[PDB]
């Protein structure tokens, strides 16, 4: 049944799933902040090209 | 074994009730307040003796 | 400077009720105390 | 295998952050110390945002305490923007999760199995003095 | 598949553009100072400090990576940014002025040129090599 | 005027607050048990008069620290601290940093009692229905009156710094 | 052995990438960005008749306003005032 | 420079909105049925090609506006009178007011769009899956364009407020 | 302190809407008033 399964037991051992927020759950924020700190340095850059 | 039980499942299924915070649960935000406070005075301290020299 | 005990009495006061008000710390150690009694508001 | 029936724990010290994940917590805290350096490259590229009057600026506008004092340049301001985006959400997101931890309570059984008894080897578990039970064991 | 390590991954590659732009500014503030009355001094000494307030930002940045590094569990990484850090805690920079530079126009000049544009192509090098492990991190998704 | 004011109050703070700690009348909880701080007693039932002390056995900490009363012990200390360096600034005057050193002990004194009694109120609840009995309320009038004699303190400070 | 359910094995879900914003439905969040252009050019025309409420402070007003922050500025007039008030009981 | 600018915007503002309302392309939802403002059509079904029109029979105030879909119409009618405006402002020069009823024009414009649209999505929903066409995004560009040719509109009378 | 009555409602209004206020009361009769409010 199980030192032959096709399917294997991987993670057989029970992981008790915690109920706070995951960072994968709010990933979008955090992706939206990096990007936009990167384009303000893009315009803060631009900026002062232009002087 | 079930009908002759003294408890039953389903009637504790929920009987969810709901409790005010006490100050254990909120406690662990009084000691980093106190905490902090502590480290201000410290720090003006040792600002105020660092400028007088 | 501003922060007599009658104006923290008032900034620490406002910033327990998250409205804030016109005067703030300038200097370390009186910015801790901001940093800190905030966290404990927000909590 | 005969355990105690899971009962609600007393809420230990530093339980108000159980609301957010610890990878959360330790991304806010460098996500606020990020933010704080590029506004303060950016107001000292093109002006009283230095290093430790915009990490004030970034502490106010995380804890929803009014701001002394605003960016003026575009560049500042997009900073400005987005970081009070974020802060709204994962204030929103905290409370809320909050909320759901004391609404609906969700009781989880320590151990499930003998197969992950054995690995745990924080609980002790124990047969009666002999018989099948320890026989069997033997 | 995100997770502490590639956020901090993103974070350094935002900041490292800044960190080059720092080091751009080096080379071209020596190339303007090399190339050369009270005139000139008052140039030098507007250059001199100049490049005294620029220093520090270029440091503790640097200072921010190996932390996040650090708090974050990547010591591959780590590994790397150690040497730089240790070079910039003044190892191999003596005890006479608080600034960089007296014009100090000679070797230690040439000195400076050469370790500035050395330190340019370590920061492009590990801009490139944060934006790989950014990529792997995220993509492997 | 002030100098005088402030040592009323150290002294007044500091006899209240080795009142609260020594005297049991803390809580009140079920029969009736006049509690305390090291000492619980007994009240209307079989047994009377005469009691017998808590017994108290990483939550070791909060025991340890709530059954060796410390914060409140060391409120004591600092208030006594400050009575008498308050004391020491009329003789051998004009040093004008041992009064800024009593608005010091004064409000570390709060510092510790507030430290004191989140501890003691954490521990406690370690259904019935419970109250506070007077060493409780002169523990909590006795943080009051340190925080307002430390404000003083730095007053006097001030205005003496001031008139130099 | 005995008779025994079988069902299908609950996957693990993976939230999406955006799913913080799912609470609110999409026309919701659009309709946010284009009453606040609206607001931000209303507030400039209201300012503008003929001080600090160019076009591009006054879209950083109501920026500020949405989220809850607030800035250094604020409408000083009662035209300007109205918008002010009733950017803010929407955006709360 | 910018008077020319505010009349290409004004016009093609107006084109655009005038060219939302007509045509039927707005909302695709299920066969495949590419709706529209007034006409709904059928595609990919026994019937296509020709069409038919909607059924819109206090909640009869959202039934009728949507039906007679004023709103959109007048933000048409405001853009037309904003770009008249800009144009006999040309003429008949330094009236120094015409050009601010321009811009006003062109913000009621944008108000009345605004409206428009919120009418129509809450009475669209009046499960299945839905999308938009090419007809409501020429609307919605619609918008964007009349707030910023109101803006310009504005700009150009406080220059030329500010030049007298 | 000016407070007039356009003035004063600006203020509760900001108060109410948990938007920053422009100014604050610098007397002690009207901060207990704008303590109250903001509680
Ligand atoms: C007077 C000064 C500080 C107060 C001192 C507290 C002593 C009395 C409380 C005793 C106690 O219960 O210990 C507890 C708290 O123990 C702590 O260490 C509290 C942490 C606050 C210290 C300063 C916070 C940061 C400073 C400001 C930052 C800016 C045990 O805590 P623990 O050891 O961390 O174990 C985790 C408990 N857990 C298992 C439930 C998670
Ligand atoms: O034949 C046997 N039948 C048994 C039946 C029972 C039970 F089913 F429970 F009645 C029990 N118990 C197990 C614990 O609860 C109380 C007594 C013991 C038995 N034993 C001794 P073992 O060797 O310890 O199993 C036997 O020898
Ligand atoms: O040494 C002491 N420090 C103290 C601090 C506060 C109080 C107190 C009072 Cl005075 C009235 C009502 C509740 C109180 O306790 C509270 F924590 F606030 F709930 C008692 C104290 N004793
Ligand atoms: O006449 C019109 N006014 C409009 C206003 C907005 C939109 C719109 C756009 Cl452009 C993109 C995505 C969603 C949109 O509608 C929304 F309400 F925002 F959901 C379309 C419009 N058409
Ligand atoms: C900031 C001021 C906002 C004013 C909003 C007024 C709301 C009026 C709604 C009345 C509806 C009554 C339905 C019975
Ligand atoms: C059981 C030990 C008793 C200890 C009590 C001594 C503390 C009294 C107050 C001391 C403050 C100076
Ligand atoms: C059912 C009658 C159709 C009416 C449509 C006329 C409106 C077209 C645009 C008018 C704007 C000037
Ligand atoms: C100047 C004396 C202070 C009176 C009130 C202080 C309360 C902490
Ligand atoms: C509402 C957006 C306006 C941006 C450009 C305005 C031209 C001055």
């Amino acid at each position: 049944w199980y030192d032959k399964g096709e399917c294997g037991a991987a993670a057989a051992a029970s992981k008790a799933k915690t109920s706070a927020l995951s960072l994968s759950n709010v990933a979008g924020v955090f992706y939206i902040l990096a990007g936009g700190l990167g384009l303000a340095m893009a315009v803060a850059l631009i900026e002062f090209c232009y002087k | 074994w079930y009908d002759k039980g003294e408890c039953g499942s389903g009637g504790g299924d929920s009987k969810e009730k709901t409790s005010a915070l006490s100050l254990s649960n909120v406690a662990g935000v009084f000691y980093i307040l106190v905490g902090g406070l502590g480290l201000a005075m410290l720090v003006a301290l040792i600002e105020f003796c660092y400028k007088s020299r | 400077n501003e922060f007599g005990i009658f104006n923290s009495l008032w900034f620490s006061l406002g910033a327990f009720m998250q409205q804030g008000c016109d005067i703030s710390p300038r200097s370390l150690s009186g910015r801790i105390v901001g940093g800190v009694w905030w966290f404990f508001t927000l909590i | 295998i005969m355990i105690k029936k899971p009962q609600k724990s007393k809420p230990g010290v530093f339980s108000f952050l159980d609301p957010l994940a610890y990878e959360i917590w330790m991304c806010i805290v460098f996500a606020y110390i990020g933010v704080s350096v590029v506004l303060f490259l950016v107001s000292r590229f093109s002006n009283e945002f230095g290093i430790f009057n915009s990490l004030w600026f970034s502490l106010g506008a995380f804890m929803r305490q009014g701001c002394d004092i605003s960016p003026r340049s575009l560049s500042g301001r997009i900073v400005g923007g987005v970081w009070w985006f974020f802060t709204l959400i994962i204030i929103s997101s905290y409370t809320a999760n909050l909320a759901a931890f004391l609404t609906v309570e969700r009781m989880v059984s320590p151990i499930e199995s003998a197969e992950d008894l054995s690995k745990q080897t924080e609980i002790a578990y124990g047969t009666l003095d002999s018989g099948s039970t320890k026989e069997f064991f033997r | 598949a995100f997770t502490f390590a590639a956020f901090c991954y993103m974070l350094t590659l935002v900041l490292c553009a800044s960190l080059i732009f720092f080091v751009i500014w080096h080379i071209i503030a020596f190339d303007e100072l090399r190339t050369d009355a009270r005139e000139r001094l008052k140039n030098i000494e507007r250059i001199c400090c100049l490049l005294r307030k620029l220093v520090v930002p270029e440091y503790s940045i640097h200072g921010l990576f190996c932390l996040m590094f650090l708090c974050a569990a990547e010591w591959v990484t780590l590994g790397l940014n150690i040497p730089l850090l240790f070079t910039h805690l003044w190892r191999y920079f003596h005890r006479p002025a608080d600034g960089s530079e007296s014009i100090m126009n000679a070797d230690i000049l040439n000195y400076c040129q050469k370790e500035s544009w050395c330190k340019l192509a370590f920061y492009l090098l590990s801009f490139f090599y944060y934006l790989y492990s950014m990529v792997y991190t995220l993509v492997s998704f | 005027v002030q100098v005088l004011l402030t040592t009323i109050g150290a002294f007044s703070a500091f006899g209240l607050m080795t009142i609260a700690i020594s005297t049991d009348y803390w809580l009140y909880t079920r029969g009736l048990t006049h509690s305390g701080l090291w000492r619980i007693c007994c009240l209307e039932g079989l047994k009377r008069g005469v009691c017998v002390k808590i017994n108290h056995f990483a939550e070791y900490l909060l025991r340890v620290v709530r059954a060796s009363s410390i914060f409140p012990i060391l409120s004591a200390i600092l208030l006594l601290l400050g009575g008498v360096c308050v004391a020491a600034s009329r003789v051998y005057k004009s040093k004008r940093n041992i009064i800024l050193g009593a608005g010091i002990l004064f409000v570390a004194a709060g510092l510790s009692n507030i430290i004191g009694v989140i501890v003691y109120i954490s521990a406690n609840a370690g259904k019935n229905h419970y109250s506070y009995g007077w060493s409780f309320y002169f523990g909590g009038l006795s943080f009051i009156l340190a925080e307002v004699i430390g404000v003083l303190a730095v007053n006097i400070y001030i205005e003496r710094s001031r008139e130099a | 052995l005995g008779i025994s359910i079988m069902i299908k094995k609950p996957q693990k879900s993976k939230p999406g990438v955006f799913s913080f914003l799912d609470p609110l439905a999409y026309e919701i969040w659009m309709c946010i960005v284009f009453a606040y252009i609206g607001v931000s050019v209303v507030l400039f025309l209201v300012s503008r008749f003929s001080n600090e409420f160019g076009i591009f402070n006054s879209l950083w007003f109501s920026l500020g306003a949405f989220m809850q922050q607030g800035c250094d500025i604020s409408p000083r007039s009662l035209s300007g005032r109205i918008v002010g008030g009733v950017w803010w009981f929407f955006t709360l």
